[PDB]
């Protein structure tokens, strides 16, 4: 029995699994700096369940097999060639930003509905909130349009106006000249074509934007880079201090029966996420739709529903 | 009846749990096979009909347009085949699935015993062939033609409901055998006028007309090659065949109501002809020649005299014939050239000499050159009307003269002259496109030999 | 002016396969030479050899339903009949007049 | 029909033609919507009364309740209103449009 | 080709019907949302009906 | 050689308030994508 | 027609106890081969919605559609020949009780009646 | 809300409605009516914002003048004769005042203002059961006393509401806004026959109900409340785009579809009361529904619209919920044209 209307009617609330552990972290820090090792011990030490950076091809580990599908049918886009060529003339700044975002939703949808199904907090690392950084940067670096950045922030306002944010932000501080060096020392390629200006301007859309506003409402530990590796002081001062400014106090079974209906059925997630603005960045011509969705179509467990796939060996179709 | 009824409605199932490289033989053979059947309905006989049962009737006028729309099908998944060749196995045979409702249809609609059967059907047509014009056509201005031939028709035909369910609850019955015996003048009155009108309008709308023409050039043009050769051949013919059913009990009024359209038609003809002659398009010439010959048909049915109905059934049928010909002919010159303008393509006859004596013989029975049935039809409406009023021979004549005209214009223009020399992609002509033409050209040249098959029920 | 002169993400239009290339006597029906080639064999033996050769010489010997040379025959006795017994041929009431009745006039 | 019965509907049609005026203030269009009520209260119960309708006596009550709770409704409704304008002003219904 | 095919026999049935229709649409469909025009229409309608019809 | 579909120009048509816009209602402006409109705690002195 | 009043109708009544004197419509009635035809039609249909294989998905859905399709149209056909039956019962009795609203016309035969001719010239 | 007293509310907007058809007393219609009101007015604000605030009171202030007129109607028809039961009135003014109520609270012109605005401000599912279940207590008292209405007044809203409905579908991206206008002409069609015949009144109010059924479960599978919003649907499932451009076929009365049975039989009736001027006009009226109709299948099925990047990870996701009786509410509305002479069941 899928939960439902008549699952909350009969048994099932939500307000019976929350043991003040669930406490959602997300970890948030500039290019190269630790802060996914620390979101992995912070997970690792308060039982929590962490989920690891959303890429270009998380749904398609969350969606029939777990292994990514092509570029082309998965995103059309590659942070690589953004690397490279961050002013290409085929928009994919703008395309790789787009999905970025769509996929960090569809991940904190599942990890919402991991903590409200069964009350064990998670882990996050950049989440929807703190997208938009990444998204002021390439706008001051004159690598998208201002037309792209009003599509997003349209998109933004849509679907986030519909989520919890989360109780505890955690802010690695780690200055320019440290994370090129680090960048510089890890040996990709692509990445060393960052420009300084880059990282400087992800960090001022931090500091100036995104840690006031989230202050506003919710509780942030805004850590160095010396003070990031004692994980057990970061967990005390996750455990001290105790939320009472964030809405989710006021949350209660009825509004938590109306988010568990809305983080389950991810196309109800992902609905507004393709309006119908035509930016020549996203925007896909007919033909071109068609054959890559009649592609789509032709992949071994994706022609039917995932119960309904012969090729993969699925049996007794006929009595389903 | 059900024996043609019930095999054209499996061909369906059939398309569907075929194969993904099999579905086009299947549908050609057993279509065909149908059509072998069809054959079956010209043993008519020069009593009533052949009544098989209350709802469906065969008669004279009915079996030759029967047998044209069963041998039809083949011929259109002939021509389908190579424009859809990069479509998926769904939406192909979704195409498929809309020519074998078609066929259904118009099938079903030539039976008809009863009046309200009979436009349940001939509007029941019009929804197949506006998907098919709106999905699998080229331009944009498919929409606008789709637009166009879906209101005028309607337009034009829901006074004729109305005034069938005012008959019936006058009559009692909308039987054509009852309507037939039972039939009573009508009185010199304005209801009887409104009547007359409304039982007309829904018939002349789709002949087309002409004033009531302008869906036909559009909806023709813009549609693919199927939908063409269907639209030409015996979507034209529906309200022909309707006329010659509803006419029985419009007399006397008749008599006079059909001045106004007698002077359309006769003006209209050589209006339309004349603009034949001077047409950028290929597609939208057969167009306009489809008109000059159903205004020509129109006259002949308006008259009411035998010889008019015998040359009016065969007009239609040789008309029909030659119609889809000419069209497949374009269609071949335009999945070469890619441009569907007459004057591009040039000097093919060099190239392609087959098609080009597939263009002279289109051509000529265009020409209604002697002793085709074309010739028959025009001869016979040309008689019926001088016998009417010998005026009407001067106008008659100069649509001959535009019509041998603008015929052999489009001859010469595409197939002789001097190629074109920057066109360096004139593949030679496929056996399917010659098996086409010939399909389309021997049975005109064997009706020939036995009119009286197709001269209707006053033969 | 940092626009693209690109409106959408559009596929480029491809050109015409020939179907002579990679497989001369072709047919036109398929680009399989085994379904081109049955599906040529089909669509001529019943049109050509079933349909329009059998159906034709059907039609041809089709009996006399409508009963041409029964009114043939039938005309001759007529004719006959009459002109041994000096009767005028066709004559000009269709109905005998003895059994129609016309209302009087009394004007 | 004597003149009491001239005067009660009279005074409904008066009731009905000011809430259709709509100036402003729905508040007005709620008291224009009662106005009509007690009308409809008042000339039932005289024709009752003068009938002698013994059973039917408890329908005036029973109207009454009724509308009364529509009311409470509407009212409710109205400060739903306020609470995204500040004012109960008719003109600023205007977002749906036809 | 030109003066009646092309103008006039497209001015005077289809383009005519489509022109009326667009400009009845427009009118019909132009309601600024007010309910003041909606009941003072309202008014009027139900004092017509009373009037008029009988 | 390819078959016409509507491109962004053509399905600009559909995206505003009403079809034949009109110069009273150019200002018309279309509705938002989820439907929910922006909706754009008092002090007392008790003295002497 | 109005049969809603017709005296001793009961209130809710699906196929009162008269109607079964009228013979019950063949379980190979062409109307209902055409509900059972719909319901297989409505199994199709989910089974397209759902994204599942079409034609064979769930073959005990499908003949759950074309069972209850056909129970509801054996029903429907039986109340709606026993309403066209008492349209007739009604007609003819009404026609019997009145027959100075319907008297027999004086059989005219065509040889003593005059019609019009129009030619057609 | 709670599913508890969502329930509760729905199953309240049932009983009054059943009280309405059950009753013979007219201070118990209009009881249920005034439940009917007084539960439907949640529904509406289920998902709160202020678009829907808006529609419940427009919707609340509407229904409210027509239950007053309604009762100020039912007074003076017991002023004029004591008599509480619901049969032909013993009044022509109530009889006029009745038939504006009841057509307020259907939406007939020119009462129809309230119901695009009511339409567009609610939920696709409030829509829906606005417009379907909303139209039977009216129409179940207005069969009722058919034998006391006067024809001029009850033809003259329902061809107003015809070729209102027409114009203004014409001028909608809107989808709620086409149904609402849609639904309009519908009752139009439904009201002109009341006169003549109830029984092709609930013939096409049951063909009706099974069209709007299928077309706003449709909208609701495919979550789109615009025209653009919906031409992205064949990216992603084209069987519902399909099966939606049928549906919307038969909702233009084209033959041989579902559609076509209502107006036909309709037109029938009326012409055997020597009704002829009053169908044709319906008839050339009904084209303009058509027409708008087959725009919406043109921008919907019949030509593919340029699509996003994201749609492709909607491509991955299938549809948690789905919806019992679709199947069978579009085989209903398109393919039930055979059993026409079925009526007799007096449905
Ligand atoms: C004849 C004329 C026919 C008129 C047309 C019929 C109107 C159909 C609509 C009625 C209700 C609307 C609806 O259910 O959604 C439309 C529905 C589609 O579902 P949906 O719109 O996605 O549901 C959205 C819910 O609002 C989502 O809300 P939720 O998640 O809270 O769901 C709660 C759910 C679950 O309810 C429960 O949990 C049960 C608990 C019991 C509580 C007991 C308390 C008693 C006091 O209960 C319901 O969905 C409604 C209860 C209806 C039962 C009333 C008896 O489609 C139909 O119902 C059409 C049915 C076909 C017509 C009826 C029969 C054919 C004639
Ligand atoms: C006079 C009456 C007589 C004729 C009756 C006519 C109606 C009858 C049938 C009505 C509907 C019931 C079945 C339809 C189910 C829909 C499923 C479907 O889409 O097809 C896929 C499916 C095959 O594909 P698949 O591999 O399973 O999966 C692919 C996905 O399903 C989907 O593939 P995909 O998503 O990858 O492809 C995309 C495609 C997929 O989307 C679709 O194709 C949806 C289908 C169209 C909607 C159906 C309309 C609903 C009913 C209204 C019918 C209107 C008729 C009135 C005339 C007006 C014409 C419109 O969508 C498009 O391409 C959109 C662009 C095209 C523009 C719109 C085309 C116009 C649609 C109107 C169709 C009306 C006729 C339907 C004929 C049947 C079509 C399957 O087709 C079937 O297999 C079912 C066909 C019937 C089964 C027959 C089996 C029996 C044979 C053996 C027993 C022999 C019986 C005799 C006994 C004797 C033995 C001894
Ligand atoms: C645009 C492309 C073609 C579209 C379709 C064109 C075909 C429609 C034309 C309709 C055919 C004729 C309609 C009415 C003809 C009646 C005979 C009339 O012309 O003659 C005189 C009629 O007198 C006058 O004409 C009175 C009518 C004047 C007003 C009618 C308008 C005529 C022109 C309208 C043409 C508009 C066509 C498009 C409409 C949408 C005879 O006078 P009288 O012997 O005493 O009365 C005989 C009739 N009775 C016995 C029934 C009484
Ligand atoms: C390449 C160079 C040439 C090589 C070939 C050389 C040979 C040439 C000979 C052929 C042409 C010369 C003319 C010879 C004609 C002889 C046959 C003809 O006389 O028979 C006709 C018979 O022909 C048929 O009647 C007509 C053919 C049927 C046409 C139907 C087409 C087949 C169906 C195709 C689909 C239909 C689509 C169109 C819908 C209507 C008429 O005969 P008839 O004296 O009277 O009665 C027959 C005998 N009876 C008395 C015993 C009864
Ligand atoms: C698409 C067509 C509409 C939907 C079809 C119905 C689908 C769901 C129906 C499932 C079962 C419902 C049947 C009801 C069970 C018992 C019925 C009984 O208790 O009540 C009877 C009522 O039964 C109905 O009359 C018959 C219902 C059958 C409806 C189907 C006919 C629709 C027209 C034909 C279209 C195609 C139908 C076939 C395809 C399924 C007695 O009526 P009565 O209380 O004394 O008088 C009230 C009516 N008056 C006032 C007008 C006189
Ligand atoms: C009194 C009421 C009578 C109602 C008559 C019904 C006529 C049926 C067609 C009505 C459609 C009118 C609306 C209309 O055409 O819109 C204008 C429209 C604008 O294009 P849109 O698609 O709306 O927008 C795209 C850009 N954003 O203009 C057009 O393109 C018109 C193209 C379609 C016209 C097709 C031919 C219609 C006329 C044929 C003659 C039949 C007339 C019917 C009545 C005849 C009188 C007995
Ligand atoms: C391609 C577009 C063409 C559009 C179609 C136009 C057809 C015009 C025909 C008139 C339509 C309605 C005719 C009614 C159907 C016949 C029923 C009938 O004859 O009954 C008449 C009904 O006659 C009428 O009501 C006719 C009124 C016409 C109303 C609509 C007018 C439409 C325009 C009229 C002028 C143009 C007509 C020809 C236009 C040709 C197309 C361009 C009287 O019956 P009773 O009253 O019961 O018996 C008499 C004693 N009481
Ligand atoms: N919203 C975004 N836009 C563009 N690139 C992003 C975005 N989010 C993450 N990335 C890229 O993902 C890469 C890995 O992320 P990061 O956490 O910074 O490094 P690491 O995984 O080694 O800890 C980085 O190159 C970063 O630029």
């Amino acid at each position: 029995l899928q939960y439902g209307p008549l699952a909350f009617v009969l048994g099932e609330r939500t307000t019976r699994k929350l043991t003040e552990t669930s406490k959602v972290i997300t970890v948030d820090g500039n290019i190269c700096s630790g802060k996914g090792r620390l979101a992995r011990e912070i997970a690792e030490k308060l039982g929590l369940r962490h989920f690891p950076e959303a890429g270009i091809h998380y749904a398609d580990s969350t969606t029939g097999d777990g292994k990514p599908l092509d570029v082309q049918l998965s995103g059309n886009c590659s942070l690589e060639k953004f690397y490279d060529d961050p002013k290409s003339n085929d928009g994919n700044s703008y395309r790789l930003q787009s999905w970025l975002y769509a996929s960090r939703l569809l991940q904190y949808a599942d990890a919402l509905e991991h903590l409200l199904s069964t009350g064990q907090g998670v882990v996050l690392e950049r989440s929807i909130y703190s997208d938009f950084v990444f998204l002021e940067a390439m706008y001051r670096q004159g690598f998208i349009r201002k037309q792209c950045v009003e599509h997003y922030n349209e998109v933004k306002k849509v679907t986030a106006c519909e989520y919890l944010p989360p109780h505890v932000v955690v802010y690695v501080d780690v200055p320019v000249p440290e994370i090129q060096s680090r960048i510089q020392k890890k040996g990709n390629p692509h990445e060393m074509k960052i420009t300084a200006a880059y990282l400087q301007d992800i960090e001022n859309a931090y500091k100036k934007t995104f840690l006031p506003e989230m202050s506003e409402k919710c509780e942030v530990l805004q850590y160095s880079a010396r003070e990031a590796e004692d994980a057990e002081k970061v967990v005390e001062d996750i455990e001290y201090l105790k939320c009472d400014k964030g809405p989710w106090p006021d949350q209660d079974d009825r509004t938590f029966h109306r988010l568990r209906m809305l983080v389950q059925n991810k196309l109800e997630v992902l609905n507004y996420t393709t309006i119908p603005v035509y930016l020549p960045e996203i925007t896909i011509g007919a033909h071109q739709s068609d054959r890559v969705f009649q592609k789509f179509t032709e992949l071994p467990g994706r022609k039917y529903s995932p119960g309904y796939n012969e090729d993969v060996g699925d049996k007794w179709i006929w009595l389903k | 009846m059900l024996k043609i009824i019930i095999p054209t409605t499996m061909l369906l199932p059939m398309t569907w749990m075929s194969k993904h490289n099999m579905i086009w033989i299947n549908a050609t053979v057993h279509s065909l096979l149908i059509s072998l059947i069809s054959l079956s309905l010209l043993n008519q006989l020069g009593e009533n009909s052949l009544n098989f049962s209350l709802t469906f009737f065969s008669d004279s006028l009915s079996a030759p347009l029967l047998v044209l729309t069963t041998w039809l099908l083949p011929l259109m998944l002939m021509a389908s085949q190579s424009h859809l060749s990069k479509e998926t196995t769904t939406r192909k045979k979704l195409y498929i699935t809309m020519l074998i409702l078609l066929q259904l249809f118009l099938i079903m609609t030539f039976t008809a015993t009863e009046l309200i059967l009979f436009y349940i059907l001939f509007e029941a047509t019009l929804v197949p062939t506006l998907i098919i014009i709106t999905r699998w056509g080229n331009q944009t201005e498919r929409l606008n033609a789709g637009l166009y031939f879906l209101f005028y028709t309607l337009a034009g035909s829901l006074p004729l409901l109305v005034a069938l369910v005012y008959i019936q609850n006058t009559t009692g019955s909308l039987n054509f055998l009852i309507i037939h015996y039972w039939s009573h003048p009508l009185s010199n009155s304005w209801s009887n006028i409104f009547m007359w009108l409304a039982c007309i309008m829904a018939f002349m709308v789709k002949m087309p007309l002409y004033g009531l023409h302008l869906w036909l050039p559009k909806a023709h043009v813009e549609a693919p090659i199927a939908g063409s050769m269907v639209l030409a051949a015996v979507l034209l013919k529906l309200g022909g065949y309707g006329m010659m059913r509803i006419t029985t009990i419009l007399n006397p009024l008749t008599n006079y109501m059909a001045y106004p359209f007698l002077m359309l038609s006769m003006w209209g003809m050589i209006m339309t002809s004349s603009i034949c002659l001077r047409q950028t398009d290929l597609k939208s010439l057969i167009a306009y020649s489809s008109v000059s010959h159903m205004a020509l048909v129109i006259v002949a049915i308006m008259i009411q005299t035998p010889w008019s109905f015998m040359g009016a059934t065969a007009l239609m049928i040789a008309h029909g014939l030659t119609s889809s010909m000419l069209f497949c002919l374009a269609n071949t010159n335009y999945e070469r050239v890619h441009s569907r303008t007459m004057i591009l393509a040039r000097g093919l006859q060099t190239l392609l000499p087959l098609m080009a004596t597939w263009w002279l013989v289109a051509s000529l029975t265009n020409l209604a050159l002697p002793p085709s049935i074309n010739l028959i039809g025009e001869l016979f409406i040309i008689t019926a009307s001088f016998s009417w009023s010998n005026i009407t021979i001067i106008l008659m004549g100069m649509n001959m003269m535009i019509t041998a005209l603008y015929s052999l214009y489009m001859l010469i223009t595409t197939q002789r002259g001097k190629y074109t020399h920057h066109i360096n992609n004139i593949k030679p002509s496929f056996t399917r496109e010659n098996a086409l033409m010939a399909l389309h050209i021997l049975p005109l040249l064997l009706l020939t030999l036995n009119p009286k098959m197709i001269l209707g029920p006053l033969y | 002016p940092p626009e693209p002169t690109i409106r959408l993400q559009e596929d480029p239009d491809p050109e015409d396969e020939n179907l002579y290339e990679k497989n001369p006597d072709s047919h036109g029906y398929d680009k399989d030479p085994i379904v081109d080639l049955w599906n040529m064999r089909v669509v001529f033996f019943f049109g050509f050899s079933i349909v329009l050769v059998l159906g034709s010489t059907f039609v041809a010997y089709l009996p006399d339903y409508r009963m041409q040379e029964w009114a043939r025959r039938e005309a001759e006795r007529l004719v006959k009949y009459r002109e041994a017994n000096g009767l005028p041929l066709m004559e000009s009431n269709c109905f005998d007049p003895n059994k129609i009745q016309l209302p009087e006039d009394e004007d | 029909m004597p003149l009491v019965y001239m005067n009660i509907i009279m005074a409904f049609a008066i009731a009905l033609a000011g809430l259709l005026m709509y100036r402003s203030h729905l508040m007005s269009s709620l008291l224009c919507l009662e106005g009509m009520m007690l009308s409809l209260f008042i000339m039932s119960t005289l024709i009752i009364l003068n009938t002698h309708f013994t059973l039917a006596n408890m329908m005036p009550i029973i109207l009454l309740v009724f509308a009364a709770c529509e009311a409470a409704l509407g009212l409710s409704l109205l400060v739903m209103v306020s609470n995204t304008y500040g004012t109960d002003y008719v003109q600023n219904l205007n977002l749906l449009q036809c | 080709s030109s003066l009646l095919d092309l103008i006039w026999l497209e001015t005077i049935l289809p383009k005519t019907t489509s022109f009326i229709q667009m400009k009845m649409s427009i009118m019909v469909s132009n309601q600024k949302g007010l309910i003041k025009l909606y009941f003072l229409s309202f008014l009027i309608t139900i004092m017509i009906s009373m009037t008029l019809f009988n | 050689a390819r078959q016409w579909q509507p491109d962004v120009e053509w399905a600009e048509q559909f995206g505003g308030a009403v079809m034949y816009p009109t110069k009273e209602t150019a200002h018309w402006k279309p509705p938002p994508w989820n439907d929910v409109d922006p909706p754009k705690n008092l002090t007392l002195n008790f003295g002497p | 027609t109005m049969m809603s009043g017709r005296p001793g109708r009961v209130p809710l009544q699906f196929l009162p106890n008269e109607a079964r004197s009228l013979p019950p419509p063949k379980l190979t009635d062409p109307r209902l081969v055409y509900m059972g035809f719909l319901g297989y039609c409505s199994g199709l249909i989910d089974n397209a919605i759902r994204r599942r294989p079409v034609v064979s998905a769930g073959l005990h859905r499908q003949l759950l559609y074309v069972t209850s399709f056909v129970f509801f149209g054996y029903y429907l056909l039986k109340r709606q020949d026993y309403m066209y039956a008492l349209r007739d019962h009604d007609m003819f009795a009404y026609v019997k009780s009145h027959p100075e609203d319907f008297p027999e016309k004086d059989k005219k035969t065509y040889g003593e009646i005059l019609e019009e001719f129009h030619p057609v010239r | 809300m709670n599913p508890i007293i969502y329930t509760t509310l729905i199953m309240t907007v049932m009983s009054g409605t059943m009280l309405v058809m059950i009753s013979s007393h007219w201070l118990l219609i209009w009881i249920g009516f005034e439940m009917n009101l007084l539960a439907m007015i949640p529904v509406l604000m289920k998902n709160f914002n202020p678009r829907a605030t808006e529609a419940a009171t427009k919707y609340f202030l509407t229904q409210a003048t027509a239950s007053m007129m309604l009762m100020m109607a039912i007074i003076i028809n017991l002023l004029y004769s004591g008599q509480w039961t619901i049969t032909k009135m013993f009044n022509p003014v109530a009889m006029t005042m009745m038939t504006m109520a009841l057509a307020m609270k259907l939406g007939l012109s020119p009462f129809h203002f309230w119901v695009p605005e009511v339409t567009q401000g609610i939920s696709l599912q409030a829509g829906l059961l606005l417009l379907t279940w909303q139209k039977l207590a009216p129409l179940s008292v207005l069969c009722q006393i058919s034998q006391s209405i006067n024809p001029n007044l009850m033809l003259t809203m329902a061809m107003l509401s015809i070729l209102i409905g027409g114009w203004g579908g014409l001028n909608q991206t809107q989808l709620r806004k086409i149904m609402a206008y849609s639904s309009i002409a519908h009752m139009g069609w439904m009201t002109a026959v009341l006169p003549y015949n109830t029984t092709m009144t609930i013939l096409n109010l049951l063909i009706y109900i099974t069209m709007t059924l299928a077309m706003f479960m449709l909208l609701i599978h495919s979550s789109a409340t615009t025209t653009l919003s919906l031409s992205h649907t064949w990216n992603k499932m084209p069987v519902i785009t399909s099966l939606m451009m049928v549906t919307l076929l038969s909702m233009g009365g084209l033959p041989p579809l579902s559609g076509f049975m209502p107006k036909w039989m309709i037109i029938q009736e009326m012409t055997k009361n020597e009704s002829i001027i009053m169908p044709t006009l319906m008839a050339m009226t009904a084209l303009l529904n058509l027409y708008f109709y087959m725009r919406l299948a043109y921008s919907s099925s019949l030509t593919m619209f340029p699509s996003t990047n994201n749609m492709k990870m909607k491509w991955q996701f299938e549809h948690t919920k789905q919806m019992k009786l679709l199947p069978t509410m579009i085989v209903l509305s398109t393919l039930v044209l055979p059993m026409t002479p079925a009526l007799s069941s007096l449905n």
